[PDB]
């Protein structure tokens, strides 16, 4: 739970700063 | 891929309306109860239009608005259901990442996702309307297993949004609400995404010459459009009148109808009336076989594959047979095609021999009968 | 052209607009086509319902319903005895219009032509037994009624063929094809060969008509730029365009007295042309969404729309 929480947070992030 | 193109040319469009130089100005508004930037009213957008579009109609003008902002280039800031309205409302473009010339695709999970983010950023009212509460109850009832992530990643993305500033957060989920507007639209407004399964995979004469026939072809019926000059004002559709067509069904021709044989033995044979009224004179000059062989060629050109030899035998022993009464008469190239195609049947059998008789009778019948007393006789009255 | 067109003097203010509606179908309407009675009207559905009405009166005196969907092409017979409904079912269905059997319209299915894929169109060539089609083989032909008996074939194309109109004169019984390769082609009933080709638009294209002189033929895409090509000097005419509207050019159809010029587009209004001068001259808004296709009545009188608002009107 908590890699997969870690992951998706710093992915969605890392997405919405190539979206930026 | 067609759209494409048209999606190109809107881009050109706000490409040009966000222009340094020219273009609207994104203003700061004002208000006695807050402060909102970066908005401007469709009174601006319409006049935009006006001045470098020169759309003479201001409703022209405002459907080329509507459209577009119903694709997802503003948006009114208050509003779910896309429309241009030319007053004081606040409207806003939209981000590279999201237009819809980038072959975007939500899905039902991802509406969940957004479902879930809205309802749960401010929990002081059920900050939606009917349709979407709708859409969520069914996305609960069908989405039994997977919810929670989508729970997760909602809330989680409210954090990495609401960390940057107020207003940030503020227009970053206007935008990234609209452009879920135009993707699943309010359930009146017409989609504006979908498309038609059909897409889803040498002796020539001046222009002058064609010029002349052209004007010449619109001029000798001109003054018969029945949309810019008609002289019958009778209008079965507007007038609520039906004598018009009354008339155009009755034998006794118009003097419109009899000025305008006079142009062309083509037109005539096209007329059933005039059909008769060329027959009645051939025969009582009895000259009535030609027409007859031409209206025997193409009364033949009509039956289909069960017929064609039938008739061709017949025709030829009683036309093209020689020794026969009527004596279709024919040259040597004409005749030996004649013979030739006559064993068997063809879907243009007779065409040579058709050109010949054709050439023959439009040089000669028509010309003597529009200059024929009884052509006068009726046209006069 | 217009450099001389100028001369001719220009034309005046029209006041045209509804005079019917149509209240049937259920779903988009994407086929529409007169009868020679000048009164009547045809026109089939998205949704496997044809319907033949009468905007005169507004009176339904038929119904039928089509086994498949997405009907993409009616056509309606000289005398009025029977109606070409067909494609994406790659089999174009002829039913016997009269009021012969009051069982159903769609019972006397008899199966006339069938190609391999989706059928854009029909019209009859001259007498109610041979009838034209097109589907997105690249190749049409002409089929008899009772027989499903081939005629005789075109095979110069390589993409998706939209387009078929007979011509106006009774001289050479020809028809005119241009499709997604960008081109336009004639072929000539009495061989088969391709005899003339033209080409200068900028897609797929998606409707022609021939100048009612039987001289000539123009038409429009979803370029938005319609044109006009002549026959006899085998060069474009003039442009036809204006860089306001800039949607899809999905029909066209001239005026009795080959003056005016016809097509409904994708930006919702319809757009009446000057044929000489190059003008608009109005834009009818009455659509809540797209032009189908679009029709005059043979007489002379008016023209309807075919559009994706679920019904009709007859724009007069």
């Amino acid at each position: 739970r908590c890699s997969k929480k870690g992951l998706g947070r710093s992915i969605m992030r890392r997405i919405t700063e190539i979206p930026e | 891929s067609p759209n494409m193109l048209v999606y190109r040319k809107m881009e050109d469009v706000i490409a040009r309306m966000q222009d340094e130089k020219n273009g609207i100005p994104i203003r700061t508004v004002k208000s006695f109860l807050s402060k909102i930037p970066s908005v401007f009213s469709g009174s601006d957008i319409v006049q935009w239009l006006i001045k470098n579009l020169t759309i003479e109609d201001p409703v022209e003008a405002l459907h080329l608005g509507t459209l577009m902002a119903a694709h997802g280039y503003f948006f009114p800031i208050s509003d779910h259901v896309l429309t241009l309205k030319d007053d004081g409302t606040f409207y806003r473009f939209q981000t590279p990442y999201f237009w819809p010339s980038n072959c975007w695709e939500p899905e039902n999970t991802d509406y969940a996702v957004y479902l879930c983010k809205r309802t749960m950023q401010n929990k002081a009212r059920l900050e939606l309307a009917d349709y979407e509460a709708e859409s969520l109850a069914r996305l609960q009832r069908a989405f039994a297993r997977k919810w929670e992530f989508i729970f997760m990643q909602a809330e989680a993305q409210a954090k990495v949004d609401k960390k940057r500033d107020k207003i940030e957060r503020k227009i970053l989920d206007s935008q990234e609400r609209a452009f879920w507007d135009v993707h699943r639209p309010v359930p009146g407004c017409v989609n504006t995404t979908e498309v038609d399964i059909k897409k889803s995979s040498r002796h020539r004469l001046k222009m002058s010459k064609v010029a002349d026939s052209l004007l010449s072809y619109t001029e000798q019926y001109l003054e018969y459009d029945p949309f810019l000059l008609p002289p019958d004002p009778s209008n079965p559709w507007l007038s609520d009148d039906t004598t018009f067509w009354e008339l155009e069904a009755s034998k006794e021709p118009s003097q419109q109808r009899v000025k305008r044989w006079g142009f062309g033995m083509d037109e005539a044979l096209k007329d059933p009336v005039g059909r008769e009224q060329f027959l009645k004179f051939l025969e009582s000059e009895f000259s009535s076989e030609n027409l007859r062989f031409w209206l025997a060629v193409e009364d033949l050109k009509k039956r289909p594959i069960k017929e064609v030899p039938s008739r061709v035998q017949e025709i030829w022993q009683e036309f093209l047979a020689p020794g026969a009464p009527s004596a279709i008469n024919l040259d040597s190239k004409s005749y030996d095609k004649t013979t030739q195609n006559v064993k068997e049947p063809g879907r243009y059998t007779f065409e040579d021999a058709q050109e010949h008789i054709y050439k023959l009778m439009k040089s000669d019948s028509y010309p003597r009968f529009i200059r024929s007393s009884a052509y006068q006789e009726l046209l006069q009255a | 052209l217009h450099q001389v067109a100028e001369r001719v003097e220009a034309l005046g203010q029209f006041v045209m607009k509804t005079r019917r509606t149509l209240k049937g179908h259920g779903n988009k309407v994407l086929c529409m086509d007169w009868c020679k009675d000048k009164r009547r009207i045809v026109s089939s559905s998205q949704d496997g319902k044809v319907i033949v009405w009468d905007s005169f009166t507004t009176n339904k005196e038929h119904a039928v319903t089509m086994p498949c969907t997405w009907v993409m092409a009616c056509a309606y017979a000289p005398s009025g005895c029977a109606i070409a409904c067909g494609g994406l079912d790659n089999k174009c269905s002829v039913y016997p219009l009269t009021f012969d059997k009051n069982e159903n319209m769609a019972a006397k299915k008899k199966s006339v032509a069938m190609h391999t894929n989706y059928l854009s169109a029909c019209s009859f060539t001259n007498s109610d037994m041979q009838i034209l089609t097109a589907s997105g083989d690249g190749t049409c032909a002409l089929w008899d009624v009772e027989s499903g008996q081939l005629l005789q074939s075109f095979h110069g194309h390589g993409a998706d063929v939209l387009c078929l109109d007979l011509a106006p004169s009774e001289t050479g019984n020809t028809f005119v094809s241009g499709g997604c390769d960008k081109k336009a082609m004639v072929w000539d009933m009495r061989s088969g060969q391709c005899v003339q080709a033209f080409e200068t638009h900028e897609s797929d294209i998606n409707s022609v008509r021939y100048y009612p002189s039987g001289d000539a033929f123009a038409s429009g895409s979803d370029d938005a730029t319609c044109r006009l090509y002549d026959l006899r000097a085998d060069r474009e005419v003039a442009i036809y365009s204006k860089e306001s509207i800039i949607f899809g050019a999905s029909s066209v159809d001239f005026s009795l007295s080959g003056r005016l010029l016809f097509a409904g587009y994708n930006d919702y209004t319809i757009n009446v042309w000057d044929v000489l001068k190059g003008s608009r001259v109005s834009i009818l808004f009455g659509h809540e969404n797209r032009v189908s296709t679009l029709r005059v009545s043979p007489d002379g009188t008016a023209f309807c729309s075919g559009s994706w608002d679920h019904t009709l009107r007859v724009w007069a």
